[PDB]
């Protein structure tokens, strides 16, 4: 019990030590301007990724699309060679290829709201950043004030 | 948003409680200067004075 | 007591 | 599918 | 320091104001989770306001 | 198909249940960000907003 | 907690000294004026390649 | 179901208790503001007194 009361006045003095020697505005801010600004750029490069994601995936569909579309040429050409075999193929393949896109259409709309409420977010963190922008100008502005006032009192 | 002790949040509180009792306390030092009486007579001259 | 004032202040 | 097949026989 | 309570205090009843609008709002909005947080807000703040 | 403990299989049965979880959590953080009145009154502003 | 909290002040402390060291007005512009000359001159040797 | 809404019921008490431990905490902080006033009044005080 005694050594747990120690624990808590030296853990309390040095506390207090602690706060009085960090309490600086300014250093502060310097160093949390420049860490939210990293963080935002980390996010923006995954956000850059999704979009070439979103992009590579746009170009993946549109490959689909366009087998599609030779595959229904096949399908022509087949009647006129007159085998059952490759109009049955293409059939069988044009279904599965609008199977597949319609789950692909999911994704990129899953993506794109992803994307977009990573954008939404990204707006806030942006609307943040200018905001202690202002108010770290704001803030440095009262310190210059400050130092006017105290040297008028003294005199 | 919460505020919690996010390192960055954490600093913006101190940061602002400092500032304001800071700013409090230079209001404080502007009031006892302004408790003299020569400034106190300034404060009338000046109604008279922003008429003119 | 406090929500049926606000249900009433809600009608108009 | 077959009937389908059968549209495409036309062509 | 008596600024800065002064400060909080006035803070405290610019938002309860502003809670007040929401409340009306969230009455016409029909939604009543809005309208109740609304309504404790303000009893709290009540209470905190006449202890400081 | 068995879903079995598959090394490829095993890892993305950990990874599913990992995200889910995290996601949940996510919006349960959300959630917390929500319960605020501030964010509170912004959905009801939100829906008047949207009609003009 | 007491390791936390020295961690934010040692880093801000940190964070402040090391752009102070290199907050010079005339030393950041040159380097900044070395950095965009080479790539300047980079930039126009592969424009020149491209041409070619 | 019936987990679900025994588990339900636990996240709404927490969640109750969670919104009145926040509310305490706010109480507590607004009291140190007020404890720091009267002391630096009274520190102010005694100093005034002795003299």
């Amino acid at each position: 019990m005694g050594l747990f009361d120690r624990i808590k006045r030296v853990v309390s003095s040095n506390l207090n030590d602690l706060v009085n020697k960090a309490e600086d505005p300014e250093k502060m801010l310097e160093q949390a301007i420049l860490e939210m600004q990293e963080d935002l750029v980390q996010l923006r490069q995954g956000v850059a990724q999704a979009i070439a994601a979103q992009k590579r995936s746009e170009k993946q569909y549109n490959d689909a699309q366009n087998e599609i579309n030779k595959w229904q040429r096949n399908a022509q050409l087949a009647l006129q060679k007159g085998d059952e075999n490759l109009a049955r193929q293409a059939l069988e393949r044009k279904k599965t290829y609008t199977d597949t896109s319609a789950a692909l259409k999911a994704s990129l709309d899953t993506q794109s709201t992803q994307v977009e409420t990573l954008k939404r977010n990204l707006i806030q963190l942006e609307s943040k950043i200018s905001e202690a922008k202002t108010k770290k100008e704001m803030l440095k502005a009262r310190i210059t004030t400050a130092k006017a006032q105290e040297q008028l009192q003294g005199m | 948003v919460r505020g919690m002790n996010t390192s960055s949040a954490m600093s913006a509180f101190e940061r602002m409680e400092e500032k304001v009792l800071m700013q409090e306390s230079r209001a404080q030092a502007l009031g006892e200067l302004a408790g003299a009486d020569l400034e106190t007579q300034f404060a009338q001259l000046e109604g008279g004075s922003d008429v003119d | 007591d406090e929500l049926a004032a606000l249900k009433a202040q809600m009608l108009p």
